[PDB]
């Protein structure tokens, strides 16, 4: 009901397709930079040289507190990659706790398909664990430094707010995109209860999905398939990504449920937009999707349910017309499930590192209609859940 | 359009 973390509430900007970022400063004197919040990696890095898609960048020669680790680093992601130089420097977060810490920083010197034209961010904050950090787990991630060096609780929470309609660059810059509450939980960001799922292993923020429903109908697959490889929560991935086999069955089911309207394969492949006359998007013909996650109590699970208002990503019309257009934001994966931005926009997500668990609650800013809402409900009796984890 | 690390 209350919350109580006002200095951090509304400190994010951006959208699902270009990422959500937070303002940070690095160096002495402070150099202001926009940093993408990414729970799918563990390296804090920043553009350290001119780039066509960068308005500004980190200038080590201008920071009196900069320290050179004399070591290069290479970081590849599902899509995009970069190369940089390791060092450390003082870091702060204007709309975050009032502390300054010395953290590791990769000064990006070369990159490919990493930076995005007009996203307005110039660096990335890898919020996951050391295990996946490059070059290796000896490079302490930013959040580990923060906790070790201050009294900020070992926990952060994220409320990513999708608009439900497209935003030009002027709008994205002028609008609040959400909240990243460092060291706490703000009750003003959600409704209902918070349900927690265990973090399987501390590397990516890994979880276990035990069941999947499309409009209440069991996708009915061997639950290991749902985590075939792994299942992670990643704010830096736009789409809800599913293992190929799961994806194929899910799309078959979503197609059957929305069959009152036919759409081209390019749409289901997430390649082309679909448009409807202003205000007539037929939300009701699309099904809700429910992901069941392992609970903290034995044989207990809970589910999170999203609407098409979450999985249909708003995009401006090819002709910038007055139609309401979207792309299908669910796609296949050969590297496990990725609960990306479009899924996170439906919920307030608590990354409780201290208790090795992740919490979900209906977001106070999720998009919906007058007939349906996102939901987080439980408990459900589920047996042999760990069996769902892939080894 | 974002797909942020490989292990």
């Amino acid at each position: 009901r209350r919350g109580s973390f006002v200095e951090m509430v509304d400190n994010l900007r951006g959208k699902s397709g270009q990422g959500y970022y937070v303002e940070m400063t690095v160096g002495s004197p402070p150099q202001t930079l926009n940093i993408l919040v990414d729970t799918g990696s563990s390296n804090f890095a920043v553009g350290a040289a001119p780039h066509p898609f960068l308005h500004r960048y980190y200038q080590r020669q201008l920071s009196s507190t900069y320290r050179d680790l004399r070591k290069g680093v290479y970081v590849p992601y599902t899509q995009g990659k970069w190369e940089g130089e390791l060092g450390t420097d003082l870091v702060s977060i204007p709309h975050g706790p009032n502390v300054t810490v010395r953290a590791n920083i990769a000064a990006i010197t070369e990159s490919d398909k990493f930076f995005i034209n007009g996203s307005n961010w110039e660096g990335i904050l890898g919020l996951a664990y050391a295990e996946i950090a490059r070059p290796d787990d000896s490079l302490e991630p930013f959040f580990d430094s923060l906790v070790k060096q201050t009294h900020v609780p070992n926990l952060f929470s994220l409320q990513l707010c999708g608009a439900g309609f497209p935003l030009n660059q002027s709008e994205v810059l002028a609008s609040v995109g959400g909240s990243m509450i460092i060291g706490g939980i703000d009750h003003s960001l959600y409704t209902g209860s918070l349900w927690y799922t265990p973090i399987r292993r501390e590397w990516y923020y890994e979880v276990i999905i035990v069941r999947v429903e499309i409009n209440g109908q069991d996708l009915k697959m061997d639950c290991k398939e749902y985590n075939y490889d792994k299942s992670i929560v990643d704010s830096g991935t736009t789409n809800l990504r599913l293992p190929k086999k799961v994806f194929e069955a899910a799309v078959k089911s979503i197609k059957a449920a929305s069959s009152t309207e036919k759409f081209p394969d390019g749409f289901w492949l997430g390649e082309q937009l679909v448009c409807w006359q202003a205000g007539t998007t037929p939300w009701n013909i699309f099904p809700v999707i429910s992901l069941y996650l392992m609970g903290e109590v034995t044989n207990q699970s809970f589910r999170i349910t999203i609407l098409p208002q979450q999985y249909l990503r708003p995009v401006e019309d090819v002709a910038t017309s007055q139609d309401d257009c979207y792309k299908f934001a669910i796609s296949q994966s050969s590297t496990g499930t990725v609960m990306g931005a479009v899924i996170m926009e439906g919920f307030y997500v608590v990354f409780d590192r201290a208790r090795k668990r992740i919490g979900f609650a209906v977001s106070a800013c999720h998009v919906h209609d007058e007939f349906r809402t996102a939901a987080v409900e439980g408990p459900f009796v589920t047996l042999d859940m760990e069996d769902c984890g892939y080894n | 359009e974002l797909d942020x690390v490989e292990f």
